[PDB]
């Protein structure tokens, strides 16, 4: 089963099922940094 | 999906890309649902182009829904963000800090109170102290400890503060075990790889590939009425990939159920936002409102008013039981 690994920067979106409406956004360019 | 879910996560990509040309090799997190609330419920009490400016930068168009309809639209988001699904936690509130004397506009204040739950409170902001300890602590109660001093300095002419908070707690539908955490390489640049805490699970996940953003998105899925939808852009394809996001591209994704067998390793991470939005906001044409041409008679007819400050702060944690992640806005009005 083949490795999909974010450890590289990458986007991401936090979603409300319901409504669809993006509650938070971010992108993570090194965890170390906070 | 919510009338106005479409204009929100428009708004959402238009922001992110301010802020990642603003700082480009930085992590960045913001609450765009907290931020867009806290605006066009600030819109309500302007007027003119001072009014226009602003729901236009929201993504906002007149003639796709009727003014009516929009705060009409926070009106039902707001309710149904506070009404989560019993496995989920999730809350979003609204203050509004006024001075003491200040001769509000009726409406205005029923507006606020109705549309948008808004809660009144009185202060002194010439008790700098006094009124930093109660907005911090409102903040501090809303995100549950996450979001403490969002307010450091406050000045002392300040008329009013708008304050906004969005709190988020939500377990994995299928959680990692911390026996599988390990230390595993993050390769920030071409010559800058760190070690960082990387969860992983074997299992089904959402995964597609999203060809016109050269990328590939996970989608997570939260016990409860949530979801994590994480973007992997291929190599070079970082700028494409927040050039390229669109709301229709994304609702085309959900739209998709097929999962398929993979080993996951997402980062375990801890990452705080901190911005303040005068800048970005401007670029997305929201300027009048912090210019001495702004417009606040809606809010008070006696003295011109303008906001002098747009804060932001969000917090973000990310390991294997699930989510946490806390958003606040401030924003200060003072005489224009």
């Amino acid at each position: 089963p083949p490795e999909v690994k974010f450890n590289k920067p990458f986007v991401f979106l936090m979603i409300e099922q319901n409504t669809k409406s993006p509650l938070f956004m971010g992108k993570v360019v090194n965890p170390t940094q906070k | 999906f919510n009338k106005i879910t479409p204009n929100l996560a428009e708004f959402a990509f238009s922001l992110y890309r301010q802020l990642a040309h603003q700082s480009n090799s930085t992590n960045i997190f913001f609450s765009p649902v907290s931020i867009a609330t806290a605006f066009a419920m600030l819109s309500l009490g302007t007027k003119a182009d001072t009014h226009d400016e602003i729901l236009e930068g929201l993504n906002f168009n007149l003639t796709e829904i009727p003014e009516a309809q929009i705060h009409e639209g926070f009106q039902e988001l707001l309710r149904t963000l506070n009404q989560p699904d019993s496995q989920l936690q999730l809350t979003t509130g609204n203050g509004l800090f006024l001075s003491e004397g200040l001769k509000l506009v009726d409406k205005f204040l029923e507006d606020v109170k109705k549309l948008y739950h808004s809660e009144a409170f009185t202060v002194n902001f010439g008790d700098t102290e006094e009124a930093k300890k109660q907005i911090n602590d409102y903040v501090e109660k809303g995100t549950q400890g996450k979001i403490v001093d969002l307010v450091k300095e406050l000045d002392r002419d300040t008329v009013f503060a708008l304050v906004n908070y969005i709190f988020f707690k939500g377990k994995w539908e299928r959680p990692f075990e911390v026996k599988d955490t390990e230390e595993e390489d993050f390769h920030v640049d071409q010559v800058t790889t760190v070690k960082v805490p990387m969860m992983k699970r074997l299992g089904m996940f959402n995964i597609q590939h999203a060809k016109k953003l050269s990328s590939w998105v996970l989608l997570m899925k939260y016990l409860g009425n949530a979801t994590a939808i994480f973007f992997l852009p291929d190599e070079g394809k970082l700028q494409h990939l927040e050039n390229e996001l669109t709301h229709d591209i994304i609702t085309k994704f959900l739209e998709n159920e097929d999962r398929r067998s993979a080993s996951l390793h997402l980062p375990k991470l801890s990452i705080t936002g901190t911005y303040d939005l005068k800048s970005v906001l401007g670029q997305l044409g929201i300027t009048k409102v912090f210019s001495n041409g702004a417009d606040l008679s809606g809010v008070t007819e006696e003295a011109p008013l303008k906001l002098s400050k747009a804060v932001h702060k969000a917090v973000l944690t990310i390991d294997e039981k699930g989510t946490e992640a806390a958003g606040a806005d401030d924003d200060e009005a003072i005489p224009r």
